[PDB]
RNA sequence: UGUCCUACGCCGGCAGGCGCGGGUAACCCGUUGAACCCCAUUCGUGAUGGGGAUCGGGGAUUGCAAUUAUUCCCC
């Protein structure tokens, strides 16, 4: 059809971009820690269609899915599917995508500096 | 009567140029319902000469290591591009392919030769055969190198590079690289 | 350069492609993508929908290749 | 198998092969390196911005080298299409439409340096039947020899397809007044195989 | 099989050269310190720079 | 007289199956249907969410053209090529689980029954109503 | 500190046969295959060097070849010492140090750390 | 009366039964309007398209084909029914029938009774 | 034309011979 | 090719577990239901749903032993 009048070109979604002009289950892929997969099942638990362009979706249908993106072993969605399963300093299933991501990976990496194992020493000889 | 796909006429199909007669093979001997027919058509000399014209293009299709074997999509391909020819222009694609080799063929060629550090081309003429299959071979780099990146189907670039060429205008590929392989053998006679 | 194909209709974009469509003497994807500033998904659905209508003629249909034509 | 067997250099060297030339990834790497080893084989004064002339400058990619390091240059080329992209590119240097068989016009004593990036293995294929090969080197190294200023070095980088090219390049260049020799980078290596005929005009 | 095409391939080019010599005198007027016995290739040495073959002109 | 699914068109025989068994109601949709890849070879979700449906429906016509298969014969069936990274790709059979809940399903319709020689088989209702839906579909497309 | 949500004390009351549940899937299929006769062995080894160590500072070193002997939550806070394959790499054992192997901690190999012709005439 | 043929291509074999009937004919109990490759389909018909229906309207034919792949079972599928069409108007119909019969199906496509000899090449050491 | 392809062409023409020619308890008590 | 090849039933979403059978073999895997291919859907010239490397976490399997990731599965 023809365009909306309430067409969202860019959405600011967990402090990322997303382009509009794409398909809600890659424009939510393109979230870092969502892949084509989760972004796939969260948008089915969501109840939403999937021939259904991004950019115009409303404020409602936008924040349940956010609300199943951080939550998602509250809407079924399976155990086996999350990133971080058993975290080693405080083991619950969880699902950290925008910057807990790239903050868990540094204190990863910095574990494994503190106690000098092998992997640590070397990917920090590495640069 | 015999037509190609079920639905092209072979009757009305006539060849303007007398080098190429004996070595453009549609006619009602070579009238088939497709271009598939798997015979042994290269075990000896000038065989490949009777083949149905379709089937060559079709064969000739078949490139660049992915498409190897891939006779079912590129007799698909011609299907589709000749039901484009037709509904582009309004008249026969046998007509269409037919003038398209004939005026895609170069007509007088270039030898590499030398004795010593003294690299020449000599101009020489182009046998039918090979006019055939220059045209031929021509028209397929031409679709292909023509579309392989945009939205335009191989059916719609092969299609309009049959087009182009039955015209003779110069957007075409074939027609190009002939022009520019009939001047270098004009500039070294 | 780059392509900047449109993904929804604009509203002039929409108008004169209904008003200039149905006689191109070709109707596919392709040629209507290329020559409308329109993205291959949104050119697709909008010709099954201009044959929904009964204004655009099929004449053959393929997983790889759909084409169409003018009624008169 | 090779671009040179193709045919006429500018006929070959479409608007299509340009196109393909500058997105050429290994093009842009093998050429600036090349460039590279050129301007450091010719003794170059040292701390000095030079004027080289880009006897075959084709997209500027060797050009670009030259203007970055600081030296003015002036280039040639045959094919009309390289050169309308080497001035898409903005180079810093100048460039000029010329055949390099035919002659360089320029002041006897005028460029300190000259840098060739295969250009010189087109010149040993008479592609039309007036085209003589020896005549057309011989002619070209003349033209450089004199148009160098006496004492400079011409560094010309060559792809041979066999000894008889590499023969008449020689021949007509050290009777043209060009001395010096050739410097086989990594002879035995094949994919680092660069034959630079390093040649001084004094 | 290649060996021997590649090795007298480099004998034929030694052979134009140093028969362009004598006409060379009359009108007018490499590598194998660098060769590696284990492998076909190119090594690098200490006492001498970067492989090279320096061939002079005339 | 009467037409046989052999004499009909597969692909619009499946698809009326499944209509037809989504129409009935009576399959048992496990929980995890949205949530499961149909093999390791996959790579996304199936689009069509009523994927059970025609899963189901082409076991029933498998079942029908050649009887006696169990669980691995359906994994086997839909089996394709796994593309394994930068290595050649393979054959991999498919997930175990989903030919094993659409056999049960279906064997829970009354569709598909056991037999002693080994997995599963028609019942003579299935094979009547493979009958009867394929003179439907027959008369929907060779009498149009 | 706290390892699966699970602080240290109750680390050490936490029993053998689910201590796995925590651990990971090689670490659970070790310790269902069953620790062996030299790991018991270091094991006793350790607790009696922690027996008799003042109890103001650590213990003394102990040195070993067990580079697949993994740190079980008892020997924390103790001195190890293990073989590389030349010398030996004394180790400290803390608490975030439990899902791994000792041979992690001594590395045996060491880091790799690995003028052009002009013609004058 | 009813005669049994076979065709082939390189490990693609059909054996073809014939005998009296009304035209119904099959390929593994499926019309040949249905064997799967539809860009091949006029490759099955074509005994049929050229020496038309009213000469298929009175025989039943019953292929049975195993081996090959799907261009080769087509292949061996035409050429079973051309030759079971050519033997029972040999046995039971008269000489010149069968005559006219075997030469237009000869100067369409000599594979049409004859097997064609290419098959697949081995490696030795 | 040779072993192989002859014996799954005979196989077949037996099959299908059969499968023309074809379109309960075991006795356990012998006595009528 | 096979006394490790495996049919079948159950559990798990997947790697995989449990039980019960056949095969020392044109008898069982196996009418070797293979992949390209064919049909239909989505994607639209965008380093992008192309491309998959390198990495973080979790599960399983073979072994005395998997750490410098044996291998496999999922994100
Ligand atoms: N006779 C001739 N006169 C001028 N230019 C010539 C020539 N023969 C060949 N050339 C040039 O040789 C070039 C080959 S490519 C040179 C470009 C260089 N490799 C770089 O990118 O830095 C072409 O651009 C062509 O124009």
């Amino acid at each position: 059809l023809v365009i909306p009048e309430k067409f969202q070109h860019i959405l600011r979604v967990l402090n990322t971009n997303i382009d509009g002009r794409r398909k809600i289950a890659f424009a939510i892929t393109a979230i870092k820690g969502v892949g084509r997969r989760y972004a796939h099942v969260v948008l089915r638990k969501a109840d939403i269609d999937l021939t259904k362009r991004a950019g115009e979706l409303t404020e409602d249908e936008v924040e349940r899915v956010i609300t199943i993106m951080q939550n998602p072993r509250q809407y079924k969605i399976p155990d086996w599917f999350l990133n971080r399963q058993k975290d080693v300093k405080d083991g619950k299933y969880s699902q950290v995508l925008a910057n807990g991501l790239d903050n868990k990976l540094r204190e990863d990496l910095e574990r494994l500096k503190k106690i000098r194992a092998h992997r640590g020493l070397r990917h920090f000889w590495g640069l | 009567d015999i037509k190609l796909f079920g639905k092209w006429s072979t009757d009305d199909v006539q060849i303007n140029d007398i080098s190429l007669q004996d070595y453009i093979a549609v006619k009602e001997k070579y009238a088939k319902y497709l271009p598939h027919s798997a015979g042994r058509y290269a075990a000896k000399r000038f065989r490949k000469a009777q083949c149905p014209i379709v089937e060559r293009l079709t064969n000739s299709m078949m490139m660049h290591g992915r498409n190897n074997g891939k006779k079912l999509m590129t007799v698909r391909i011609v299907k589709h591009a000749f039901e484009i020819i037709h509904l582009l222009t309004g008249e026969n694609p046998l007509q269409v392919l037919v003038n398209a080799i004939i005026n895609s063929g170069p007509r007088e060629d270039s030898t590499r030769i030398g004795r010593a550090g003294t690299v020449r081309r000599q101009a020489v003429d182009v046998s039918p055969l090979r006019r055939v299959n220059q045209a031929i071979w021509l028209l397929c780099t031409g679709a292909r190198e023509a579309a392989f990146r945009n939205i335009k189907t191989i059916a719609e670039c092969l299609a309009d590079e049959l087009i182009n060429a039955a015209k003779g205008s110069s957007n075409s590929y074939a027609i190009k690289k002939k022009d520019e392989l009939e001047r270098v053998a004009k500039s070294n006679r | 350069d780059k392509l900047n194909n449109l993904v929804l209709f604009d509203k002039a974009t929409y108008d004169k492609l209904c008003k200039e469509v149905p006689n191109y003497k070709l109707i596919t994807p392709a040629v209507v993508s290329e020559r409308l500033k329109i993205r291959g998904s949104l050119a697709r659905a909008a010709l099954q929908e201009l044959l929904s209508k009964g204004l655009i003629k099929l004449v053959s249909k393929h997983r790889a290749q759909v084409i169409y034509t003018r009624n008169t | 198998r090779r671009p040179e067997h193709g045919g006429p250099p500018e006929l070959f060297y479409d608007e299509t092969e340009a196109r393909k030339y500058v997105r050429n990834s290994r093009m842009i790497d093998i050429q600036t390196r090349m460039a590279g080893r050129a301007l450091e084989l010719l003794y170059l004064p040292e701390n000095k911005p030079c004027y080289l002339l880009d006897i075959g400058c084709g997209t500027g990619l060797s050009g670009s080298y030259l203007s970055d390091e600081g030296h003015y240059w002036v280039g040639l080329d045959i094919s009309p299409a390289m050169l309308d992209e080497a001035v898409d590119r903005e180079i810093e240097g100048d460039l000029l439409l010329g055949d390099m068989g035919q002659g360089i016009p320029f002041k006897p004593g005028t460029f300190d340096g000259c840098i060739s990036i295969s250009a010189v293995q087109w010149l040993c294929n008479a592609n039309k039947k007036s085209e003589n090969p020896a005549k057309r080197l011989y002619c070209f190294f003349a033209s450089l020899f004199s148009v160098l200023v006496r004492g400079s070095r011409a560094v010309l980088q060559l792809y041979p397809e066999n000894s008889e090219q590499l023969e008449l390049i020689t021949t007509q260049a050290t009777k043209a007044g060009f001395s010096g020799g050739m410097v086989v980078d990594y002879p035995n290596s094949a994919k680092a195989k660069k034959f630079y005929l390093c040649l001084f005009s004094g | 099989r290649n060996k021997k095409h590649q090795k007298l391939k480099h004998q034929k080019e030694a052979e134009e050269e140093e028969l362009e010599i004598p006409p060379q005198y009359q009108a007018g007027g490499p590598g194998a310190e660098y060769k590696a016995k284990k492998a076909k290739g190119d090594v690098k040495k200490k006492g001498r720079p970067d492989p090279y073959a320096y061939i002079p002109l005339n | 007289p009467g037409v046989t699914v052999k004499d009909v068109n597969q692909q619009e025989f499946v698809r009326a199956l499944a209509a037809f068994l989504k129409k009935s109601g009576k399959l048992k949709v496990p929980e995890w249907v949205d949530t499961v890849k149909l093999a390791k070879h996959k790579e996304l979700a199936p689009y069509d969410e009523n994927w059970f449906y025609t899963r189901a429906a082409s076991t029933a016509r498998h079942l029908y053209l050649r009887g006696g298969a169990g669980v691995g014969s359906m994994t086997k069936i839909y089996g394709g090529r796994q593309r394994n990274g930068v290595m050649p790709s393979h054959f991999s059979r498919g997930s175990k689980s989903v030919a094993r809940r659409v056999l049960q399903a279906l064997e829970g319709l009354k569709m598909v029954e056991k037999d002693q020689d080994g997995g599963r088989k028609l019942t003579p209702q299935g094979q009547r109503d493979l009958d009867r839906i394929a003179g439907q579909v027959a008369a929907a497309n060779k009498k149009h | 500190f706290t390892y699966r949500g699970v602080d240290l004390d109750q680390l050490l009351d936490m029993s053998y046969e689910q201590l796995m549940q925590l651990y990971s899937a090689r670490q659970r299929r070790r310790l269902n295959r069953g620790l062996r006769r030299k790991q018991h062995s270091l094991l006793k080894r350790l607790r009696k060097a922690k027996k008799e160590a003042p109890p103001m500072e650590k213990p003394e070193v102990v040195k070993t070849h067990l580079r697949d002997m993994i740190i079980l939550p008892e020997m924390v806070g103790s001195m190890v010492g293990v073989y590389n394959g030349k010398t030996f790499n004394q180790v400290e054992i803390k608490p975030e140090m439990i899902g791994h192997y000792l041979g992690e901690f001594s590395i045996t190999y060491k880091p790799v750390k690995h003028s052009r012709f002009i013609p004058l005439k | 009366q009813s005669v049994q043929v076979f065709g082939r291509k390189k490990t693609a074999t059909a054996v073809a039964h014939c005998k009296r009937g009304n035209g119904l004919i099959k390929v593994n109990g499926r019309p040949l309007e249905m064997i799967e490759p539809r860009t091949l389909q006029y490759k099955l018909l074509e005994p049929v398209l050229l020496l038309g229906k009213e000469r298929f309207a009175g025989v039943d034919i019953r292929v049975r084909v195993k081996g090959g792949g799907h261009v080769a079972q087509i292949y061996a599928i035409r050429q079973s029914i051309s030759k079971a069409l050519v033997a029972y108007y040999q046995k039971y119909v008269d000489e010149a029938s069968k005559k006219e019969i075997k030469d237009i199906l000869i100067q369409y496509d000599r594979t049409l009774l004859v097997a064609d000899p290419r098959r697949c090449e081995s490696k030795k050491f | 034309v040779g072993p192989r392809l002859s014996r799954r062409i005979l196989q077949q023409a037996r099959q299908q011979q059969e499968e023309l020619e074809a379109e309960r308890e075991r006795t356990t008590r012998l006595g009528p």
